[PDB]
């Protein structure tokens, strides 16, 4: 019964993990922005 | 029903119109009193130990038994 | 976009702020209910156009 | 006062229960004394109409 | 336990008093019951009660 | 017959949708207004964002033009990091520059950093009264000038203002010390 | 009116979120014309400080 398929995921807008020092509502927008550049970077490495 | 016998009935079957009585009628008072089904407003208030089921219980049991 | 808020519909109606918008023939917002006030610190924008109190300083007409 | 300050009112249910008011009068005070010689003398005299409003809510305050 | 409030608060000041008790029987708890001086800034905000007492057995949390 | 008893003793709610503070920016606390705090608040607020700091870096994630600004400082002893911030920008050289397109490394934030610290220190902004635009760009961006000192407050005992003067000195350098100035700001109080 | 009727609430901070009153009025209407020909005779007249304190109350409410 192998579950490592499950085993990491990345949610942005995900309450469990905002620092207490840090606009929450800042930082899901922010988080979210490092995600679609880290793809497009690799979406170019593609070409 | 309660209507029915009133000159010979027996009293615990009247006793039970009372309460069924009572209950329902509370509850139609307060669906006119407020927007509710009574379905939607439920018999979870039936829970509260207060004086007003009581002792106006048994005042209206009287009332509604005696004159008839 | 111009808006107001308080107690109830005709109260806001007839408020003191409210005569030379009506006069220049703009549209007032009514904001009625106690949650207007926590969505309205947050929505300060609207299709690019900034919502302004008619109750505060400084209002541009 | 506080149940129509509530962000999440549930404002029907609330506006059915709001309970009535009751005016009370001081015998003794001269306002009371002269509103009461006054609609002595004339019981449909429109200053009495419009003193009795002007009164009443001052009190509502 | 002044020095221990401060380790498991990480507040600057000393606690304001203590309970420290021993239950008997089948269940054989130890508790230390700290009050702060002054209520923490978001004592009502918070979507569930943050953290304020944790359970050990044998001194693992 | 049916009509008394009408008193129906319903449920109160207590259930609160608390309001959260607009913040200021550090730009409308110390210039735009000049609202007073204690300098103990002042560097609880510095360890306050420099913990914020330290939990956002070791996720490698990147804001450029950390400012006074961008910082929210709220009710209650509560400073907080934002996003909503010609306009006043404040840089390190290597950003300034066409060289590199990608200045993302996190020294710059460091030392963008030192800069808000300094804008806390001073209360006014670094540079205002000795340039216009093309002496703070272009010196700046050479590499060849500092704030003054002068504006920074001499109620500072001497642990914190030494620290706020090393954090000048980082402009020389390529330091990504953030877990350990917070461990010197902190010890420090 | 909303933030003083929370019941758990802690209003003792308001002092950086309450607004500043800014009195304005209304330059066309007779009483604020007659008002400065009356402050015109006497600046320092008690007559014309009780409205300013009347008229701020009234305008308040």
């Amino acid at each position: 019964v192998d579950y490592s398929v499950w085993d990491h995921i990345e949610v942005s807008d995900d309450e469990d993990e905002t620092h207490p020092n840090i606009d929450t509502a800042s930082l899901f927008r922010w988080r979210h922005q490092a995600r679609v550049e880290r793809m497009e970077q690799f979406q170019k490495e593609k070409e | 029903w309660c209507i029915d016998l009133e000159v010979e009935e027996k009293c615990a079957l009247m006793e039970q119109v009372a309460h069924q009585t009572i209950v329902m009628q509370f509850i139609l008072e307060l669906a006119k009193s407020l927007k509710v089904d009574p379905r939607a407003c439920f018999r979870q208030f039936f829970t509260k130990i207060k004086t007003a089921d009581r002792q106006y219980m048994e005042g209206f049991n009287d009332e509604l038994e005696a004159f008839k | 976009i111009y808006y107001i808020t308080g107690e109830s519909k005709e109260q806001v109606a007839n408020s003191a702020f409210v005569e030379r918008v009506r006069k220049r023939g703009f549209e007032v917002v009514y904001m009625t209910e106690p949650i207007d006030e926590y969505c309205v610190q947050q929505l300060k924008e609207f299709d690019g156009k900034s919502l302004v109190s008619v109750t505060k300083e400084g209002l541009e007409l | 006062r506080i149940m129509k300050a509530q962000a999440l009112r549930d404002n029907s249910t609330m506006g059915y229960m709001m309970a009535k008011k009751h005016l009370e009068i001081n015998p003794d005070h001269p306002i009371v004394e002269t509103l009461r010689q006054k609609a002595e003398a004339d019981k449909n005299d429109k200053a009495v109409k419009d003193l009795v409003v002007l009164l009443f809510e001052t009190a509502l305050l | 336990y002044g020095e221990f409030y401060k380790s498991l608060t990480n507040d600057w000041e000393d606690h304001l008093a203590v309970k420290h008790f021993s239950v008997e029987g089948q269940l054989e708890f130890r508790a230390l019951l700290f009050i702060p001086r002054r209520a923490p800034f978001d004592l009502f905000e918070n979507k569930k009660k943050k953290n304020n007492i944790k359970l050990y057995v044998r001194r693992v949390f | 017959n049916i009509l008394l008893f009408m008193g129906y003793m319903t449920k109160d709610n207590l259930a609160i949708v608390t309001q959260w503070c607009e913040g200021s920016s550090l730009y409308k606390h110390l210039h735009v207004q000049e609202t007073k705090f204690q300098m103990f608040q002042l560097i609880d607020i510095a360890r306050q964002t420099a913990q914020g700091m330290d939990y956002l870096h070791a996720k490698n994630i990147i804001h450029r033009d950390m400012k006074s600004n961008n910082i929210f400082l709220h009710e209650g002893l509560t400073v907080k990091i934002g996003d909503f911030g010609g306009s006043v920008l404040w840089m390190a050289p290597e950003v300034i520059r066409m060289q590199d397109n990608n200045p993302f490394s996190f020294q710059s934030d460091v030392y963008s950093y030192g800069i808000v610290l300094y804008e806390l220190m001073t209360g006014e902004l670094p540079y205002s009264h000795i340039n216009n635009r093309d002496q703070i760009i272009f010196m700046v961006g050479r590499g060849y000038a500092s704030p003054d000192l002068s504006k920074l407050y001499k109620n500072c005992p001497k642990a914190m203002k030494r620290l706020v003067a090393d954090c000048v000195k980082k402009v020389k350098e390529e330091r990504p010390l953030f877990p350990q100035i917070l461990s010197s700001i902190e010890l420090l109080q």
